[PDB]
């Protein structure tokens, strides 16, 4: 009932980083402190290594095994924008504010940063386990991948949104919109198919499957913690950032057809306002 | 026994063999003679010789050729190429 | 933004559901207040700005020195005694941009509207005094419009050439190639566009001197001609423009058609070289009866029959060609070719569509020749001879190029003045002036026909414009009754001045008595056919001029039968572009592509209405895209019958009507008999 | 060295079936005889077919096997138009021509014919044989994606390009030159990528894997021949069908980094007609 | 695969680890009796041939009358007594695919090598029994080799012209330019080469009659000469090429520059006009100090002096033209523009670099005019005079433009026979011949340039050839001073032969009193210096040669100042890169490229080793890559002294080197005396 709408919002979502010129940030960009600018380059970097994963991997794989032609060009289209589309856009940010050694310097940070390699190994570890023809496996990892989309991009999408509702970073920020709006439809779609699978089990499987659910929103949360902490102490933002991954866990559960887990809070109103060839016949020779 | 190299100034792998016979020398210099000619002054000999490369290495036997080995060599390859025929 | 531009920008701003056209004339009196008054270079007296204007070589002395200067003062206080006033901002924009004298710096403005107009009046009368006070009268009073170049350049230093066309006739020669390509740039220079015939070059794969598939066809002349025109782009201020004429039964039709393609590569493309293709009576009869055409190599009928392809009358000839072994040709598909021509025009809105049978049928010159193409407006229908250039040091044999003597008649300030018969021969007076003053020294075919065929262009404009602030739709009846009477008197008076000019120097153009004109063929249908209005409401708009009889065109026929005629061809309907707007005119006898015109200058968003344009005639300047064209296609065939050279005749097309509808519209207008097709403008 | 130029290429021939307005083709299909209509159906259907397996196998598989972040995505987008372009541009074109019941006749000959399953299941195969780690296995497939991007499709575009170069079947004609214009870049890519490997290997290691490519081609080039009398005979154009496929088969090879196989021939003009600075220091001024 | 192709693909299998050189004769043995005999038409007798090629439009009938019969007859027993046999299987490869004589359709032999030379030897003598057999023993012992055009099409009815190359003054007018065009289309549907000179085309953003800031520069005209020679491409026999030429201190040397850049825009971008730049020593001296240097615009400098800027000492002039405020420049850096023009040679080989003061130091025709610039292959070094083309119907004032005859020494073949007075002598009244039967009648300036200077270009060729066969390193000083006494023979021979002809017809070319060769000038360093060789091996390779002495060239200076010169040109070193293979010899006095040459004709490889290529000189033929290209600069500038004219010097650079190496060899070249360089090949 709703692969065809997907696919037709999705094509007609089409972008490419190129079309937004960024040399108008440069001014805004220098202005910032060096804490920061380290800071926003970390997080576009944490974004960077998501979106590679989820275009390599999250959903090539989960295309193979859902069925149905139609699905399979959703999936692939969405894997398409993961990146071609989304992971490249942030080198271009990079490549405009920031030089070469820098640039190198975030790429190695990724590779060594605790946190970052702990969400990568459990997200991924979820796809890779997919067996064929085995249903519960695919859910997990559409959990996985909803969670991915619909909560953990969020601790690095707080910052970008955070200075264009200031009016700063805005061509950045424009940029940084186009794929928000891009995750969310991604994340509606994975959670309409694992509803469908979930939806399948006897009532005590699908008691085990909300376990596993909370049980991996709660570890990726604590995880996710201390990423926030590590990046934003030193721009004085992480209960700020906090308040907004826990808004964000209760769409992607809402996403998967859950119950909200945690309490609303006030988040940030500068993060808020940063959201023919007709032949002849013979008659035409008479008149 | 006698090592000639038909070499240049110009040729890459004739600087590349230079150390090699240097240390070749060094090691075997008692039995075997190593001579060098330079073929874009000695036109004549190259000729000769038939020698249709550089580096060109002949082993030469009391004036007469018993071996040819075309284009960079290692030490070992060399000395294996000489004890042939010491 | 500058306060005129600011209250023109108020045409548009709705108040009580209904544009601010009164905005407009505020429009025109902040403009001049404060820029025109503040920045025209103003003098003690007319004397001091004459030697100001005459010593800094902004003007020619020679055609001043003709009057004295009491004779001069006269003529500019007539001028000034008119008071023109502007009544759009964007007619006084205009000209006080593109045809009022300004400083070397273009600092300042040296020339008003009257003083441009009384130069003009002054260099064409030529010493008489009365005469150019005459042409002050029709240019201030705004019933006769002198052509682009020579309103521009008319007794100017700094000019180029009054022509506004150059159609060329290329042989089938290197040498002839060459000078083609010179005099081509030579009047490219000289700013007039240039139109060449290439159906006598022979087609790709053809033999030079007897060796065999050695030709690259037509197409690289074409790559010649355009890198010509772009390198003669005159400073660049307007590209250099040249058209292409080519049969449509020349073998190289389809690749002349393909440099048009956007698909097509760089190696074959063209893009200053307009096209037109030339399609006489049998490649439409080829396409309605559905069989297959047959494209020629026209190198081997020349040498079969002695004559060039485009020489010969294809109606009569094609099957001679057909069953000739001797002459090389390639099966294609008329009809097929029909709809690329179709599918072309929608894309690019090439080519310009010449139905020769059209044109020929009717054309008063056929002895002298047959007309093989038309000009880059695709108005001009002349009888033009080939050039044979020698080689060096060898004796030329030149022929006859066809040149523009530009005129446009206001039908709205003509009709309104009841002075059809006086503008229509001061405005064939100016042209004959302007046809003899032209001498132009490196295009030897244009000179001697300019010598010979005396041939001059006087066409309308503001026909919409017109019918609607009358109250007439323009593809109502009434209008085709009212452009009929009109071309019809403008015609009458055009060879009644042609006749009396022949009369006056006693000599008429070389070649007349072969002429229709000589024989009385040219008179059969006027005075046989009553061209009166036959509609009241019509009759009334020509009340108090005298409409001419069938007994007054049996006159007008002795008339030329005893004193001959003058020049070869007179009337040509041109396109009338930037110049309309200075007239404060709908473009030539077209309608009106939209109400009001959207232009942007500079930062600016300037808004143009069409004259006239109100509430009450609101619906009566209906826009040419929702016109049906196969109206427009009757106007102008209505108004074809009293022109004896074509109209440019652009087709307006929505974009919802597909190739078919832009072919039936064609052969409704071959049909009709419209001689030329102009352009197919898409919305 | 290649694969952002290709990344380049590849996104900016990015195109949509609904650009093309298919419904002005009936106006020639009803023209066409029983032979005509008969070949273009089944020729259309082979094209959709085989692209099918392209999509859903052949360039995913490809993706999964190919090391770097830069080639993933680049082939994730190749992917993509496989699956959300091309396939739908196929169903597009059936549908306007065919009623519902003539197409799925079409499908179910076009899916038992012998000639067409011969080298589809020869492909799929290779796809399937490749091994984890083993780039022997992942050149063979390559050659295989080579080979039908760059080949086996060819016997099929003659037909809609033939027909597009006499002023037939404009609009569709017009999508399937869209889709070629993507398969010949997809051909390219895909060799560079197999030269890569190829490049890699001993000298006795790349005489056998000459060897194999030959050999394949042998055996696709003798089925396309049945294939092509099958198919072109009841409209006699098999003749010059056969040049078309030598003609593009020499390409592959050549995509391949491989010498040509065939001699040259020239091709049905209708079907064409469809178609290091160092800085002087002063001294050197003086000898 | 042919047999004779496989026998040749022998070469390269290397059996006991030596090439299979004797492999080529067999190859040239199969290629003969298996396709030339059996593919070459018969007559029963040499009657029944030449009736046949004469009515067949294959021969002119005119130069085979001022013979009997039996002279021709004879004519061709002497040229087949020699029986000559083809060395190798290229030569006779190259001969009879590009030279001999085939039916209309391509498919038999008409001509053996024997038969060329006989027909061009009678073409030659012109009436003489004796000189034809001259001529006849002279080619077919290959000693003198005529140009690819006089060869190919001497004596024949479907031909070009006779003359290899031809230069164009372009003066600064729409006119001249338009000429231009036209001689140039005109000169290439001959076959010749064209080579322009725009240095004197004003510059970009100058002035066209008061009109400011709208020319185009020269590279508008470079895209219409380009496109002139795409169109005139000889149909497709070998591209249209031409050659534009621009002086280093002209503004748009840049602009003239990028024309060959990659990165260039198609708008800006020209493909078949190689283009040419010509270095005064004053860039040089600007560049070697690093001073900011200065290019001009021309018509600045013409409306201030009256002269064209490449007309005036530019020496001389630089610091009046940086002085004068009325002439219009801009700053360059000149040193930067030493590095553009070694990275557009590293990258393209283009431009072609000619110093002109290493010219016109010694340049005899000063005179009549310092030498602009060269032709395409930067080897024609003549005094030309530009065109004043003026409007039509008015008297154009028709300069000199350089019209080149040239014909080849074989060194080897000369050295040889011990024979380079007779083949000196014979090839300048080959040469004359030549000269005196070619009528251009679509250039006047070519026409007149070839009928007054009556310049001839008599170069040489297998330099490395015989160096290598006989022992001498071509960079080795024995080489050098071989080439100094060679050359300073043939041009003693050439001058003897100019003066003797000049004294038989009484006439000398025009202006030549005031060239140094009445003066003296010319023979002060013949009559000074001793040019015999220094070397014993090198004097022994001229045993049984009289080697002109210091008295010798007195004698030969005294014989010029009595009786005159018949040729204001006499030596030019051209490329021959193609008759080089027939003539089984190395492309004129370059090194060698390759030792065996790879070529592939169709679907075969066909290995070229060097002429006299094998075991025993192996090393003696060095690659040119691989030499000191300083060496080969000396080289050149050893042969140049004895050259009047240019040699076509290439440069053949490895990818190790970088452009301030490439920039090195040029200022060395520029130092050593060389006064062109032709080509920068890369390996
Ligand atoms: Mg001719
Ligand atoms: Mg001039
Ligand atoms: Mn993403
Ligand atoms: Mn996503
Ligand atoms: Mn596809
Ligand atoms: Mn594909």
């Amino acid at each position: 009932d709703f692969t065809q709408m997907f696919y037709n919002q999705n094509v007609k979502q089409f972008w490419l980083p190129e079309e937004i010129a960024l040399n108008g940030d440069l001014l805004t960009w220098k202005y910032l402190g060096k804490n920061e600018q380290d800071t926003y380059m970390k997080v576009l970097a944490g974004l960077t290594l998501l979106d590679t994963e989820q275009g390599n991997t999250g959903m090539p794989i989960v295309a193979e095994h859902v069925d149905g032609h139609q699905r399979k060009a959703v999936l692939n289209f969405m894997a398409m924008m993961e990146n071609a589309v989304h992971a490249k856009s942030y080198s271009n940010i990079f490549m405009t504010l920031a030089p070469t050694e820098t640039i190198n310097e975030v790429f190695e940070w990724v590779k060594q940063n605790k946190y970052l390699q702990k969400k990568a190994q459990m997200i991924v570890g979820l796809y890779k386990a997919i067996q064929k023809d085995d249903e519960i496996s695919l859910f997990k990892a559409m959990v996985a991948s909803v969670y991915l989309e619909s909560f953990l991009f969020y601790s690095g999408f707080y910052y970008p949104l955070y200075f264009y509702g200031q009016g700063k970073l805005m061509q950045s920020g424009e940029i940084i919109n186009l794929i928000l709006r891009d995750e969310a439809i991604h994340g509606v779609y994975v959670g309409l198919l694992a509803q469908e699978i979930y939806n399948k089990q006897t009532e005590e499987k699908k008691a085990e499957l909300r376990e596993f659910a909370i049980d991996l929103l709660n570890q990726l949360y604590e995880n996710e913690l201390e990423y926030t902490e590590d990046l934003y102490d030193q721009v004085g933002l992480s209960h700020d950032v906090k308040k907004f991954i826990r808004y964000n866990a209760n769409k992607a559960l809402m996403n998967l057809g859950f119950d909200p887990y945690f309490e609303e809070e006030d988040i940030n109103p500068i993060v808020l306002n940063g959201l023919t060839v007709e032949p002849l016949k013979d008659d035409d020779f008479y008149f | 026994v006698v090592l000639a190299d038909f070499w240049a100034p110009w040729c890459g792998p004739c600087k590349m063999i230079a150390p090699v016979l240097e240390e070749l020398d060094q090691e075997m210099g008692d039995k075997l003679k190593i001579v060098k000619i330079d073929v874009d002054e000695n036109q004549e000999t190259a000729g000769k010789y038939g020698v249709m490369s550089i580096p060109t290495l002949l082993v030469l036997k009391d004036g007469e050729v018993v071996e040819t080995s075309v284009g960079f060599k290692p030490k070992e390859a060399l000395q294996e190429l000489v004890n042939k025929h010491l | 933004v500058p306060k005129w531009i600011q209250l023109n920008n108020e045409i548009m701003i709705q108040k009580d559901g209904k544009f601010q056209f009164d905005k407009d004339k505020e429009a025109v009196h902040s403009y001049f207040v404060d820029y025109i008054n503040q920045n025209t270079v103003f003098f003690h007296n007319l004397k001091e700005k004459l030697d100001y204007l005459v010593e800094n070589q902004y003007y020619e002395e020679e055609f001043l020195s003709l009057y004295s200067f009491e004779d001069i003062k006269e003529v500019f206080k007539t001028a000034y005694a008119k008071k023109f006033r502007f009544p759009s901002f964007m007619s006084a924009f205009k000209f006080y941009n593109d045809y009022a004298l300004k400083t070397n710096d273009k600092k300042k403005i040296l020339e008003r509207y009257e003083d441009r107009i009384s130069i003009v009046a002054l260099f064409f009368a030529n010493g008489d005094t009365e005469k150019a006070k005459e042409y002050v009268n029709l240019m201030i009073n705004q019933e006769y419009q002198p052509s682009t170049p020579t309103f521009l350049n008319a007794g100017r230093k700094r000019r180029g050439e009054l022509v506004s066309c150059f159609l060329l006739e290329v042989n089938d020669s290197l040498n002839d190639i060459s000078r083609a390509i010179d005099i081509s740039m030579q009047l490219s220079k000289l700013g007039g566009g240039v139109s060449l015939n290439l159906s006598k070059l022979r087609a790709k794969g053809e033999a030079i001197k007897d060796v065999e598939n050695a030709t690259k066809g037509v197409v690289g002349v074409m790559k010649l001609l355009d890198n010509a025109f772009r390198y003669a782009d005159q400073m660049g201020q307007r590209q250099g423009s040249g058209a292409a004429y080519l049969n449509i039964f020349h073998r190289d039709i389809n690749d002349f058609l393909d440099t048009k393609k956007i698909s097509a590569d760089e190696d074959v493309r063209v893009k200053t070289l307009s096209i037109g293709v030339v399609i006489p009576d049998k490649f439409v009869e080829l396409a309605r009866e559905d069989k297959a055409a047959y494209v020629f190599y026209p190198h081997t009928i020349y040498k079969e029959y002695g004559q060039h392809m485009d020489e010969m009358d294809m109606n009569e000839m094609y099957d001679k060609f057909v069953d000739n072994p001797r002459v090389k040709k390639e099966k294609i598909n008329p009809r097929k070719l029909l709809e690329k021509l179709a599918m072309l025009r929608s894309e690019s809105g090439y080519p310009y569509i010449m139905f020769q049978d059209n044109v020929n049928k009717v054309h008063a010159n056929n002895h002298i020749s047959k007309v093989k193409f038309s000009n880059l407006c695709s108005e001009v229908l002349q009888a033009s001879q080939v050039s044979s250039y020698t080689d060096y040091d060898e004796e030329d044999e030149i022929g006859l190029d066809i040149s523009c003597n530009l005129g446009s008649l206001n039908i709205l300030n003509v009709m309104e003045h009841k002075s059809i018969e006086k503008t229509v021969k001061l405005a064939t007076d100016s042209l004959t002036h302007v046809s003899e003053t032209t001498d132009i020294r490196n295009a030897p075919a244009v000179r001697r026909a300019n010598k010979a065929m005396k041939s001059i262009g006087l066409g309308a404009m503001n026909l919409h414009g017109y019918l609607a602030q009358n109250g007439i739709a323009y593809e109502s009846p009434e209008a085709r009754d009212f452009a009929n009477t009109f071309f019809m008197m403008v015609n009458f008076y055009s060879i009644q001045r042609s006749a009396e000019i022949a009369k006056e120097k006693g000599e008429t153009f070389d070649q007349y008595e072969g002429s229709t004109y000589a024989t009385g063929e040219y008179f059969d249908k006027y005075v046989s056919t009553d061209f009166s209005p036959k509609y009241e409401k019509i009759a009334n708009l020509f009340e108090g001029m005298h409409i001419p009889t069938t007994e007054d065109w049996k006159k007008l026929k002795a008339f030329v039968a005893e004193h001959g005629m003058y020049h070869s061809y007179r009337l040509c309907i041109a396109p009338t572009g930037s110049i309309s707007y200075v007239q404060s005119s709908t473009a030539s006898v077209m309608p009106i592509m939209e109400r009001i015109e959207e232009r942007t200058y500079g930062n600016s968003k300037t808004y143009y209405p069409m004259p006239g344009l109100a509430s009450n005639n609101w619906f009566f300047y209906k826009e040419a895209y929702d016109m049906d064209m196969f109206k427009v296609v009757d106007m102008i065939a209505t108004i074809q019958q009293h022109i004896d050279q074509g109209i440019s005749f652009t087709l307006f097309l929505k974009d919802t009507m597909t190739t078919r509808d832009l072919n039936r519209i064609d052969l409704y207008a071959h049909h009709r008999g419209i001689k030329t097709i102009y352009y197919a403008r898409t919305k």
